């Protein structure tokens, strides 16, 4: 038996939004530490982990030592689209069955059969990378949106402290400029990586801008890119991408 | 002509949702056998798979409108066999008549188990059916229509036993072509001034060999044996009945929900 | 010949557009005691009604009790096609004529089939549960039902109403009492009773543009009344036929 209160409903549905851009079928494995949601997609080419602490949430307990609740994204997301903008959402779980309950003016709960579904995680990182750097999220969701029309591959690179964001479409390739002399970039460190990547999964991944305040951008050549996206109350949305 | 002794009404399938309809199989086959043709259709073994088609896409297309098909059998062989087989495994309702099959259908309108029976043809009329819909099965967009015996009398301005009487002038399957040189006009206004005055075929619609039932109600479609007679033996495409066969059980629970629906109209 | 003057005109085209979500061909009764449109689904599932008394209209002046159908979608779809005013109704030789006077003036001319009036043929029933609510939480309730299933549970609960929907395993229960959300609730009887999803949310959506409350009443097995009363005294009703 578990019970979670997340305040910011909204806020929780874009993560989980999010991670269905990637996976079918996930498990919430809820611990006296927190919730974590991981796994890959079928593709092979994108390692999710999201962790989010026991404090991102209002009230949070759990019975045992470890809880695995298995669901199906596209169900819980639509459950998740009818969050109103008062709402305050608490998800429980019992024997048998998920809930999701919306609390405001009235209330209004969802229920979803448990599902079986294979927690292998992981299998993925021991890595450091040359190349690290902080940003808004706003902003990169602003380079990436913008930039997910042209190009099936986002290839970026860092040269002299500045990241360049470089996709090469039909008839020209157009590149973005981030640093901090720019106004883009908070803080970055490193030497001088030249990657490329699969562009539908990188653009999948900006609606976390709706979680997330902040995030560290992790990447080198031929190794994948890693996006934290640094959640509420110290909570993190890891996403790993495997180079093209 | 066979009967157009008809004024009779089209049907939206609005008044037709959440209504069990008892359709002739037979009838129902040779349309399907006669209407649809992609290049008969025709398969990898080289056998005509075109009464599986109609079976299988135009019955999802009915219980997609909210209709229950009630299929009525009575007796290739191994054509109706295997369509039967299908339709077990659809689990659509299916019916075995003692003899005649729109006999049958006529008597399970009339037990009140089905709301109409469906053919292209109007015999149903002839073995007691309430009601005859037409074009289920099948400017000029083909649309539902509807025989309602009850009005059809009325306007006519005669009894069943009439009916009959006049079916024997202009000719059913017991007599074949009927009495030469007499038309459905000239039939009905001569039992309007008479009663016929054979004397076995009048028994033989008055009151023919058709059961109580015992069904009629609606299965869960399983793919480990709808696949084994299409997708195989009679070679179907997989693609389109994967995004079809989701639709139909997806149609059910949209139809059985009909089912339940009562009319605003008991209030009145 | 007639004349009739309503004081609101923005309740007025609500009417119209209300009616609209049932037949798209409304036709209008001017009768001794007023105004009403009565229309009922082929399927006889659900039914529209507008009223308005003539006592809550500016000028009401007939003779002889007429029917007008407005020339089918054309004219009715003319109507919508307009716009704090009052409007008129004048009787044409070929139909009618508007006038929406707001100090602007504009009219616009209706051909439209004059004949007998029609008879208010309604569910003769008493329900003994009733309830008062915003329209927002009707369509809320609305929205979450047919996203789970096609069939509706209303029913009472000790002091409250409760709200049910679920196919196979999966569920929605919604809790409906005084002061969260509702506004007023008057319970007779203990009544529960079943209906089409689809077919709460097609009468529930056919109620906005009024800011008025709306009432929902219903009975055990019996059909669901849901009306308001538009804030200058006019009546759209939708009667609901339940499921056995
Ligand atoms: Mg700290
Ligand atoms: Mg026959
Ligand atoms: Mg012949
Ligand atoms: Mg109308
Ligand atoms: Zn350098
Ligand atoms: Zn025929
Ligand atoms: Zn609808
Ligand atoms: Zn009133």
């Amino acid at each position: 038996m578990m019970k979670a209160k997340v305040i910011d409903a909204v806020s929780f549905s874009y993560i989980l939004r999010t991670v269905g851009d990637f996976l079918s079928e996930a498990n919430f494995i809820v611990t006296k530490e927190g919730i974590r949601v991981s796994g890959i997609d079928p593709s092979r080419v994108v390692f999710l982990d999201i962790f989010l602490p026991s404090s991102y949430f209002e009230g949070f307990e759990v019975s045992q030592e470890k809880e695995i609740i298995g669901f199906k994204l596209e169900d819980v997301n639509d459950i998740l689209k009818r969050v109103l903008k008062d709402d305050t959402l608490i998800l429980s779980s019992n024997e048998s069955k998920l809930t999701l309950t919306f609390d405001g003016e009235f209330t209004r709960s969802f229920e979803l059969p448990l599902i079986q579904v294979e927690s292998t995680s992981p299998p993925s990182v021991n890595l450091e990378f040359p190349f690290k750097a902080q940003l808004l999220t706003i902003t990169f969701a602003d380079i990436i949106d913008e930039l997910s029309d042209l190009g099936e591959v986002l290839n970026i690179h860092s040269k002299e402290n500045k990241l360049y964001f470089e996709v090469i479409g039909d008839l020209s390739t157009a590149k973005v400029e981030l640093s901090t002399d720019n106004g883009t970039l908070l803080e970055a460190s490193g030497a001088d990586v030249s990657s490329s990547y699969g562009m539908e999964y990188v653009a999948n991944t900006t609606k976390m801008r709706r979680a997330s305040d902040s995030m560290e951008l992790y990447f080198g050549s031929q190794i994948p890119l890693k996006l934290r996206f640094k959640l509420p109350q110290e909570g993190y949305g890891d996403f790993y991408i495997a180079p093209r | 002509m066979d009967l157009v002794k008809d004024v009779k009404r089209e049907l939206s399938f609005s008044e037709l949702k959440g209504k069990r309809v008892s359709i002739d199989g037979y009838n129902a086959l040779y349309q399907f056998l006669a209407a649809i043709r992609q290049p008969p259709l025709m398969d990898s073994q080289g056998r005509v798979t075109s009464h599986l088609s109609g079976l299988f896409y135009r019955t999802i297309n009915i219980l997609e409108e909210g209709v229950i098909p009630i299929y009525v059998f009575d007796g290739s062989n191994i054509m109706v066999e295997e369509s039967k087989k299908l339709l077990r495994a659809m689990g659509i309702p299916i019916v075995q008549a003692p003899s005649e099959g729109e006999a049958e259908a006529a008597y399970l309108n009339k037990l009140g188990l089905s709301w109409a029976a469906a053919s292209q043809d109007y015999d149903a009329i002839l073995f007691g059916a309430k009601r005859l819909v037409r074009n289920l099965t099948i400017y000029v967009e083909i649309k539902p229509e509807l025989i309602e015996t009850e009005i059809l009398l009325k306007k006519l301005g005669i009894t069943r036993e009439q009916l009959i009487d006049i079916g024997i002038l202009i000719g059913t399957d017991y007599n074949p072509d009927g009495i030469r040189g007499i038309g459905p006009e000239r039939a009905l206004k001569i039992i309007k001034k008479y009663g016929k005055i054979i004397d076995e075929i009048r028994g033989l619609f008055l009151n023919p060999q058709v059961v109580k039932p015992e069904a009629l109600d609606l299965n869960e479609p399983n793919g480990e044996d709808i696949i084994n007679i299409l997708v195989y033996e009679h070679n179907f495409s997989e693609e389109r009945v994967k995004n079809g066969i989701e639709r139909l059980t997806k149609a059910i629970k949209e139809a059985k929900g009909a089912s339940r629906q009562t009319g605003l109209d008991r209030w009145f | 010949m007639f004349k009739i003057v309503y004081p609101n005109a923005k309740d007025f085209f609500s009417f119209i557009n209300s009616i609209t979500n049932v037949t798209d061909s409304i036709i209008l009764n001017f009768t001794e005691d007023g105004i009403f449109s009565r229309h009922l689904t082929e399927d006889k599932v659900l039914m529209a009604i507008m009223r308005i008394p003539k006592d809550v209209l500016s000028e009401y002046s007939i003779d002889s009790p007429t029917s007008v159908k407005l020339d089918v979608s054309s004219v009715k779809k003319i109507l919508s096609k307009a716009s704090k005013a009052t409007i008129e109704l004048t009787e044409t030789d070929s139909g009618l004529k508007i006038i929406i006077r707001d100090g602007a003036k504009s009219t616009i001319y209706i051909k439209a089939e004059k004949g007998q009036v029609e008879q208010l043929t309604e569910p003769k029933v008493n329900l003994a549960v009733n309830f008062t609510t915003d329209e927002s939480v009707l369509n809320v309730i609305a929205a979450d039902v047919t996203l789970v299933g096609e069939e509706m549970r209303i029913s009472t609960e000790e002091d409250k109403i409760k709200i049910e929907a679920g196919e196979e395993g999966k569920r929605y229960v919604a809790f409906l009492m005084k002061d969260k959300p509702l506004k007023e609730l008057s319970i007779d009887t203990s009544a529960s009773s079943s209906y089409s999803a689809e077919m709460f949310k097609d009468a529930v959506k056919g109620l906005r543009g009024f800011s008025a409350p709306t009432m929902v009443s219903f009975g055990e097995n019996l059909p669901m009344k849901i009306d308001v009363e538009a804030v200058s005294g006019g009546h759209m009703i939708f009667w609901i036929a339940p499921r056995l």
